[PDB]
RNA sequence: AGUCCGGAUUGGAGUCUGCAACUCGACUCCAUGAAGUCGGAAUCGCUAGUAAUCGUGGAUCAGAAUGCCACGGUGAAUACG
RNA sequence: CCUCCUAAAGAGUAACGGAGGAGCACGAAGGUUGGCUAAUCCUGGUCGGACAUCAGGAGGUUAGUGCAAUGGCAUAAGCCAGCUUGACUGCGAGCGUGACGGCGCGAGCAGGUGCGAAAGCAGGUCAUAGUGAUCCGGUGGUUCUGAAUGGAAGGGCCAUC
RNA sequence: GCCUGGCGGCCGUAGCGCGGUGGUCCCACCUGACCCCAUGCCGAACUCAGAAGUGAAACGCCGUAGCGCCGAUGGUAGUGUGGGGUCUCCCCAUGCGAGAGUAGGGAACUGCCAGGCA
RNA sequence: GGGUGAUUAGCUCAGCUGGGAGAGCACCUCCCUUACAAGGAGGGGGUCGGCGGUUCGAUCCCGUCAUCACCCACCA
């Protein structure tokens, strides 16, 4: 797998991520990312991808 | 500013005597200078351009400016947006500090002059050169050399003929053979 | 050139507030007689007008074209518009930097009372 | 910043420059051999 | 031998040759030979018309070709079934559509050019006609 | 081996000129935007025009560049 | 250090020889300062005042030597075999 | 699966008809605000050369648009920088296109963000390909169920492999 | 009533080019650049305070047909329906009528507001 | 006809999943030899059959043309 499928979990007491594609060759840091977060229903910092 | 108001004065009532315009805004003035240096086979090296740049900045007050690669060429095996060159824009008073420096210190330091040439213009009005050594420039230790890196220039005027803008630089020495 | 390219900056909000169709607070900026314009969403009929090539904005005022000017040149927009019932109304900045004198100039009809 | 440059044809002439540092020269463009050697 | 030196593609569809000609007016030379039937010229028919005027006045004056091919013929070969995609080009041709010019001609006597003329519209086959310069 | 084709994707203009169309229909699926968006008219994102209010439709031709519009009326 | 080493090549100005210096020379001066930082495989000489190095004289000739003939200054190593 | 022609000017239309591409990419190449306009040729310019980087002129989209083609793009959908996560969730009046499963466009509502002073824009990329039904099982969450009862194993639902 | 500045309707009968004119006012070039702002280097741009010069360039108006542009009438090509022939094509009756080309037209037209002028 | 591989210095082969052309024999100049061959040291030699092209760029990637080698050409 040339570009493959990770996740984005929140950061917050909560059991939801989102889902996306990245690549291995092109970024070796993980993702950091503002989303939003329907259980306490407000926006949350996203990492730990898988 | 030296040289500025010796153009705002004699400069001015020459050429105008000269051309008899109908009006001062029809006569040539210098618009911009422009500095570049080509620093090419620095495709490998890439602080080669790190210390051009200083020494243009120490030739030249400001900082400069580097240049992308237009679009790649595999006659010189370049990338196309490629660390290739760096250049110095210059407008009003630093520009006429820079011709005065120029005119004065630097074009006698030449390696074995001679006059410079006649047919170096655009058509348009516009003036350019190429030097040799970069010692000509004062602001250069010559315990510091570290290449032979040459550099050209280019004095962009509102001249509307070639023969206008000889006459303007008639007004100076500019060596004229 | 510098004229078509301003219109060229300017047509962007200039054809985007014509398809909202809602009213039009329009400038024109230059160092002498600083101009505002408040028009029709058509587009082909002004409403109101104040300049300062007008007499009554010239002659009270130190300098035609400084922000100081334009402050009370949309102050002057607002009254004029206020007593004829316009002060709902959108901005077109006409190609300019929302920075210098249309910005006082807004902001002093903000605090006139035209409110967008 | 502002320098003062002399050269060896009494021309003492005060430039900004930024060598930092006043100059002396010899050749100026008073005093040069630019029509002598033309000629 | 009048062949495109390239072309956008390799094939063409068969197509038609439905209405009449441009070509009309004699516009270069003194003489033309002016096409009456419909049909289409190969480049071994041209050339050899070409072939029989210069015969005809030998090498002197001045010939004009007002038409060129542009349009292949696929063939397919001998003993090959029909489908399995569209043949292989073996010979061009031009499309010739009634009243089109041929040929044209200048600096001989009219006689002369009537009876080369003459010879080359055997090499073809369509009937063609003699036309002089016109207005 | 060379034949070969997509499925046709259905283009075109669905809701002529005269038709009392109702709101949020699609007009013109078409890929560019050789009908350009107007009175009424939203563009889609694959340039789809459609519509945002009831009533007519009108070809409108207007623009600089001969450009050509499409508009809901009321009446 | 291509260095005050090295001297080629070249520009100019000379001198003397000889009918004669372009095909040709010898020398002085001014200026120029290339490669060359110890030499691939191979290869030469030499048992005592020689090996090596530094000068000089002659013969040829009207004019030249880094060549030939001859002389002098200093002056080694190794031989178990 | 996508694009053009064959397609006869609504849609669609076959063939071992003529020609090409896709089984990917991006944390910017996305959103917004402010801003800029390219190809090619000529001239002048040290190494520098048919062609690197500079300045001017003609020209005016021939260039670009992540890629094959077509359509489109100057209000730029091409290019630069700052700020950023709307590549957010729950819904959907209505429409289109397929026999069906499905696929696609979508104004607008509630919550809650980013950009802009504001009017406003943003539910991924200019669009059209970049894909896999069901079953079976993996992982996380759970106002569900729990074979006497309380739990549990399992089953469901939501998310996903 | 004239000119100028802005916003529009229309989108080349409005655009190119060539010659002429305009600066009290309006417009532009311009002066200076510490701070607002800004240059991946530079007050070239953007911005700011101004008004010494200036219509050179640019903009507006006037005149002119070297191109772009509009463009009939008639005829031709094609075509719907019906009939036919020497059916790769074409004709007859009837309805519809191009594109190109020809004589021509032509240096735009109209509205709202403000300022200077009579 | 049709599917597969190859055209490279004088000769024979690896270089084709994209950015510098290598190996061996031969050739040429020296060396020891009375003189060759063998042996030791040192060099250059192609424009990758050809036509077009994609791309910044082709021996390499794509479509034909000339030549070579191989496999098929069955039911009858
Ligand atoms: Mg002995
Ligand atoms: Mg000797
Ligand atoms: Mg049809
Ligand atoms: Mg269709
Ligand atoms: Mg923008
Ligand atoms: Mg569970
Ligand atoms: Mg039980
Ligand atoms: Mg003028
Ligand atoms: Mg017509
Ligand atoms: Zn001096």
């Amino acid at each position: 797998g040339i570009r493959e499928k990770i996740k984005l979990v929140s950061s917050a007491g909560t059991g939801h991520f989102y889902t996306t594609t990245k690549n291995k060759r092109t970024k070796p840091e993980k993702l950091e990312l503002k989303k939003f977060d329907p259980v306490v229903r407000q926006h949350v910092i996203y990492k730990e991808a898988k | 500013a030296k040289l500025h108001d010796y153009y705002k004065d004699e400069v001015v009532k020459k050429l105008m005597t000269e051309f008899n315009y109908n009006s001062v805004m029809q006569v040539p003035r210098v618009e911009k200078i422009t500095l570049n240096m080509g620093v090419g086979e620095a495709i490998a090296d890439k602080k080669l351009l790190d210390n051009a740049a200083a020494d243009l900045a120490a030739i030249s007050g400001q900082k400069p400016l580097i240049t992308k690669a237009r679009k790649s060429v595999a006659g010189f095996k370049i990338r196309q947006g490629y660390p290739i060159g760096c250049k110095v824009t210059l407008r009003g008073e630093r520009m006429w500090e820079f011709f005065e420096r120029l005119i004065t210190i630097a074009v006698p330091r030449i390696r074995d002059f001679r006059g410079l040439s006649a047919k170096s213009f655009d058509g348009r009005g516009n003036y350019s050169m190429g030097v040799r050594e970069q010692i000509i420039f004062p602001e250069i230790d010559y315990d510091k050399v570290d290449r032979v890196r040459g550099l050209d220039i280019t004095i962009t005027t509102t001249a509307k003929s070639d023969e206008e803008g000889r006459a303007l630089l008639a007004a100076f020495d500019f060596p004229f053979r | 050139d510098k004229k078509s390219a301003r219109i060229r900056r300017a047509t962007r909000a200039r054809r985007k507030l014509q398809e909202l169709g809602a009213t039009r607070l329009v400038v024109h900026r230059t160092p002498r007689h600083i101009y505002a314009q408040v028009i029709a969403p058509n587009g082909s009929e002004v409403l109101v007008a104040a300049s300062t090539v007008e007499k009554a904005i010239a002659e009270q005022l130190k300098y035609t074209g400084n922000k100081d000017a334009a402050a009370a040149v949309g102050k002057a927009v607002a009254e004029r518009a206020l007593e004829k019932g316009i002060k709902d109304v959108s901005f077109d900045r006409s190609g300019f930097q929302y920075h210098g004198r249309v910005q006082a100039l807004a902001d002093a009809a903000r605090e006139a009372g035209l409110q967008f | 910043e502002e320098i003062t440059a002399s050269c060896s044809c009494g021309n003492v002439m005060k430039i900004r420059s930024t060598v930092g540092h006043d100059l002396n020269l010899d050749v100026c463009s008073k005093c040069h051999p630019f029509f002598t050697g033309k000629q | 031998m009048l062949q495109p030196k390239r072309t956008k593609f390799r094939k063409m569809h068969k197509g038609r040759n439905r209405g009449l000609a441009q070509g009309t007016d004699v516009s270069f030379g003194s003489f033309g030979l002016k096409a009456v039937g419909r049909g289409r010229l190969t480049a071994r028919q041209i050339e050899a018309a070409r072939r029989a005027m210069t015969r005809a006045v030998k090498r002197q004056g001045k010939i004009w070709i007002r038409v060129f091919p542009d349009k292949p013929i696929t063939e397919k070969p001998l003993a090959v079934r029909m489908g399995k995609g569209k043949g292989n080009v073996e010979y061009w041709v031009a499309l010739i559509q009634p009243g089109k010019v041929l040929y044209e001609m200048d600096g001989v006597p009219e006689e002369l050019a009537r009876e080369a003329f003459k010879l080359a519209a055997a090499k073809l086959p369509i009937k063609t006609t003699f036309v002089t310069k016109t207005v | 081996r060379n034949g070969r084709d997509s499925e046709a994707k259905r283009l075109g203009v669905k809701r002529f000129g005269g038709e009392s169309v109702l709101a949020g229909s699609i007009i013109v699926r078409q890929r560019g935007t050789k009908f350009h968006a107007g009175a009424n008219v939203g563009c889609g994102r694959d340039h789809t025009l459609f519509a945002k209010a009831d009533g007519k439709v009108k070809f409108e031709v207007k623009g600089p560049k001969n450009r050509k519009f499409i508009s809901i009326e009321a009446e």
